[PDB]
């Protein structure tokens, strides 16, 4: 399925399509502003990793369930 | 239980005219209830109630425990209420899997019967001869030593 | 058998699992809340220079570039794991629910009740 | 809302909200003028009766079916059936329901594109979807497999379907159904005397197969039989007395499925006609089809149809493969309960042809990907 | 922790963790896209079916093997294959396991460097290891000499080796298997009047080929023989039927082995190239590979085929060298048996391909020294 399209998917997700920006190179009060902002999202992403790392761990359990019930019905 | 008390103290009227219709038509004139379980059959399937074989059968077995024929509208009429649905489906399949999640301590696809019966005795409720036995029996209802997910499901599907 | 035994069970295992419930979700929030504070580390509001603020800011766009990384890496991971969950859903559903299927019906409930039409 | 399960068919509309056991309403599909003149002042003649009050004024109407062979022949007459059906057999507005049709297979297109656009401008409903008539039998049965033989009285069709994947170079249609029946044992009652000519006739003719006819399991012993003995002459009264005696004739008319040279067709019988579809199919889902075999329609009710099939084609098949026949007690209403289950599926909700979809493509939106 | 011995292979995948004594999980590399229209709704059905889950949905599909002759052709099917094999057929996620795949000699490098490319991206394992085929068969025997005919179902490879230096300039691969063996025994059929033209048909060749073939000691004798009595004629059992039954096609499907002009090949048999794969060696080893000649791969297991070999080699070769042919019970697992082994050694532990190298190299790094 011509894995060259998924690995530059992925690469630009990685640094193109995320929000990949220079941004040290403001004043004062505008620099802290972004900052604040620029940690602030990370922060929300560490949220949504850390819940996509329990829903993560719930299929899992889902799919233990999914073995568990196929090997028990044949 | 208590519950057959509360749900005689919510009486819907709705069901109890046909109820008391089953009463009319049972009684022709200052009868003390001979229980004709033909007739209750009859009643039941003439109400629009959609009672299996099997459950009039019970009705047939499980009437005239005064030996006299005469039973009380109060135990009879429980055991008309009781027999008639009265229950949405017994929750969801999602909160039965959400649940069995927060069961499966063991973390095995599954729990255990064992399991079951030390989460219940946590709960610091009285067991038994009603309790103890058919509850592992019937959590378990295909004995594989633990208590399957499905099994989860087929022990209390369309309970409340 | 009396059903007021699986009422009674059916109380305490309705019991059961509220408390569960109720206990995984602030088990839940505390762990998020510990796990947030603990790496989405706290600005300053003082004892930095203007050059010190713009070291730390390129440190913290770094640092957010890094685990934007991770966290996107670990969301494609789950968004994969996610499809193969689905498919397995879907193979299992095959394997049990195929014949089952067809049984979805509300029968027989208004022309049960036609006897006065002629 | 709930969605209106109409199931034209040529014979007998059944129709219902989907969810159900049974149709709510099921009646002739024949629309009967007046022939006479009429002399009564203001006794409230109309001038047609639709569906079932015109099987009780029979007497002095011209029925005439608007349904041929699958195909429809006379489009006011399908029209005034289509709006008798939904405001005085249902009483519901069809602004407010979605509609599920039903077409026999390989049928002009023409037909089709008519259908929905007479349901989308004169009675101007949602949403319609049309479906296969022998897709539906197929749910009901429950499986999702299976090769089924859906004797209608209008046209008898042969789908056979593997793990839901319909093969279309397969499909069989035959013409031969319950009406030629119907005109053949009216044909062959005149070797006894009886002549039943007028088109009122005709339903006491169906009255007579219905009632009398039985499919025999071995053609010449029986044909031997009634002919030495009387034991099988059964009589039946006729809507006003003289009584009349049926002979050989009782499982001569519906011989004619499985020998359809006796009303001159040159095709082969139900009995072969199924086994060809199969041979047809691939070489490795034969023996799924072989124990799957469906019945349906309302033709496949005579009594004894689901022994003489099964002696046909296990003499036909090869002889290690197992021959099974489902012939359900709800024949009749197969294709509606089916067509019932398949409206309430939460999966097809969204292949409705919606109505907005109509309005940019014309009616020709039936033939693509909505089919 | 334990490492995973994978091996591609063509016609059967052959997987199972290191130290094992048979592979976990067997099952044909086929992905069989559906064929036909389908129109049961939600009946889950898929877009692809992998593994050994088209060999039973295989009346409706059209099988393609992603793997022609040893190289790859279809690399979305071969990834497929692959993630299918990790994830259902072992259940044990890659990102914590070495594997060892195997390729046949003489292949084209592309195909290797996309293999290496592809597992270390794509399924991200710590460490793979590409190995030849035919010293992993050499493993197994327990041997370190012996000249080894690893003929399996894509190609025929014949790798000499002695006291464990490979001689590269003396590897004679020849590229008719157990496939050209499918195709010509479909092809010699029709002289009966059996076709199968389908790719699902192939693998019902492929079944009889398997259960009927034999290798002949003597051909003409054979051909003689069958052509008078009737004491060869087996008789097999299609899938819906209608028995065959195979008279001389027994013995000439396997033929071709030793006579590749039957399929219009120029080439030697099998019973020669291994000869002049032994003349090409040093004159002073050619006794040690006169006596231990080794066979393995699946087409090898033939009944009656290690003394035809024989005979032949017996009949080439010098007289005073003593020919012995080492045919173990274990053949079709000998190459999987030896990746075991090889996997399991501890002075092995350290020629891995660490993910590392390969970030500092590129997929290139598998030519050199780790090889
Ligand atoms: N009980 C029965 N026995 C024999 N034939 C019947 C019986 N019921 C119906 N038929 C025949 O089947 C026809 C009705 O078929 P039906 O399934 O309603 O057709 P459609 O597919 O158009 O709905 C009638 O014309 C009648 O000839
Ligand atoms: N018992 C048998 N008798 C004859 N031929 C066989 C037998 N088993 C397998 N084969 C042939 O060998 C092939 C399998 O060879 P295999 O060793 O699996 O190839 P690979 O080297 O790709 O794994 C099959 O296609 C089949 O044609
Ligand atoms: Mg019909
Ligand atoms: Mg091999």
């Amino acid at each position: 399925g011509k894995r060259q399209t998924e690995r530059e998917k992925k690469k630009k997700i990685l640094a193109e399509r995320r929000k990949v920006l220079a941004i040290d190179h403001l004043n004062e009060d505008q620099l802290r502003e972004k900052a604040k902002e620029l940690w602030q999202s990370i922060y929300n992403l560490e949220a949504e990793k850390f819940d996509l790392q329990e829903k993560f761990k719930q299929q899992k359990y889902e799919i233990n369930v999914l073995r568990n019930r196929i090997n028990d019905n044949q | 239980d208590d519950i057959y008390k509360a749900a005689v103290e919510q009486l819907t009227e709705e069901q109890k005219n046909e109820f008391k219709a089953a009463f009319d038509i049972f009684v022709l004139g200052a009868e003390d209830g001979c229980i004709s379980t033909k007739e209750l059959g009859k009643v039941m399937r003439m109400l629009g109630q959609n009672p299996t074989p099997e459950e009039l059968q019970e009705m047939i077995d499980e009437v005239d425990e005064d030996g006299s024929g005469t039973v009380d509208f109060d135990e009879f009429l429980v055991m008309m209420v009781r027999c008639m649905k009265d229950d949405s489906k017994g929750k969801s399949e999602e909160e039965l899997s959400d649940l069995f999640r927060m069961f499966d301590k063991n973390a095995d696809g599954y729990i255990d019967l064992d399991e079951l019966k030390m989460m219940l005795q946590a709960t610091g409720e009285t067991i038994t001869e009603d309790d103890i036995e058919e509850l592992m029996k019937d959590g378990d209802k295909n004995n594989d030593g633990r208590i399957d997910y499905d099994e989860f499901l087929e022990f209390m599907k369309g309970v409340e | 058998i009396s059903a007021s035994r699986k009422l009674q069970l059916k109380t305490l295992m309705l019991q059961i699992a509220k408390q569960e419930m109720e206990r995984e979700a602030e088990e839940r929030r505390g762990e998020k809340g510990r796990v947030l504070r603990t790496r989405c580390q706290p600005l300053e509001l003082d004892g930095l220079g203007f050059e010190e603020l713009q070291d730390l800011c390129r440190q913290l766009h770094a640092r957010v570039d890094k685990v934007d990384e991770e966290r996107y890496d670990v969301e494609a991971k789950v968004t994969k794991n996610i499809t193969e969950i689905a498919d397995l859903t879907q193979k299992i559903y095959d394997l049990r629910g195929k014949f089952k299927r067809p049984t979805l019906r509300r029968v027989r409930i208004s022309a049960d009740a036609m006897m006065q039409a002629l | 809302t709930t969605a209106l399960v109409c199931d034209n068919g040529s014979g007998l509309v059944k129709a219902g909200f989907a969810g159900d056991d049974a149709p709510r309403a099921v009646f002739p599909s024949i629309v009967g003028r007046p022939r006479h003149q009429g002399v009564m002042v203001g006794m409230g003649q109309k001038d047609s009766y639709v569906g079932d009050e015109a099987q009780s004024k029979r007497g002095i109407l011209t029925l005439k079916y608007p349904i041929e062979h699958g195909i429809i022949t006379n489009w006011d007459d399908m029209e005034k059936i289509w709006h008798h059906t939904f405001y005085n057999e249902l009483r519901v507005a069809p602004e407010e329901h979605p509609t599920l049709l039903t077409e026999a297979p390989l049928n002009p297109k023409a037909n089709r594109e008519k259908m929905t656009q007479i349901m989308f401008e004169t009675f101007n409903v949602p949403a319609m979807y049309v479906a296969i008539q022998a897709v539906l039998s197929l749910y009901a049965s429950g499986r999702t497999t299976g090769i089924v033989l859906d004797s209608g009285d209008g046209v008898t069709h042969n789908v056979p379907i593997y793990e839901g994947y319909a093969l279309p170079h397969a499909i069989m249609r035959l013409d031969l159904a319950g009406r030629d029946l119907t005109d053949y044992l009216m044909k062959i009652l005149t070797e006894r005397g009886y002549s039943f000519v007028t088109t009122a006739e005709r339903e006491i003719v169906r009255d007579i197969k219905e009632k009398l006819c039985y499919v025999a399991l071995d053609f010449e012993n029986e044909m031997a039989t009634a002919a030495s003995s009387s034991s099988l002459e059964k009589s039946y009264e006729l809507p006003d007395g003289q009584v009349i005696t049926i002979g050989n004739e009782r499982f001569r008319c519906p011989e004619t499925l499985f020998q359809p040279s006796f009303i001159g067709m040159e095709s082969a019988g139900i009995h072969e006609t199924t086994y060809n579809s199969i041979m047809k199919c691939d070489i490795d889902i034969r023996k799924d089809l072989y124990a799957n075999n469906v019945l349906s329609g309302g033709t496949t009710m005579y009594p004894g149809i689901a022994d003489r099939m099964q002696k046909e084609i296990t003499a036909l098949a090869p002889s290690t493969m197992k021959i099974k026949i489902i012939a359900p007690p709800e024949r009749k209403y197969s294709v509606w309960i089916g067509g019932s289950i398949l409206a309430s599926l939460s999966t097809f909700q969204q292949m409705w042809i919606s109505k907005q979809e109509y309005d940019e493509a014309g009616p020709s939106i039936v033939h693509r990907k909505c089919f």
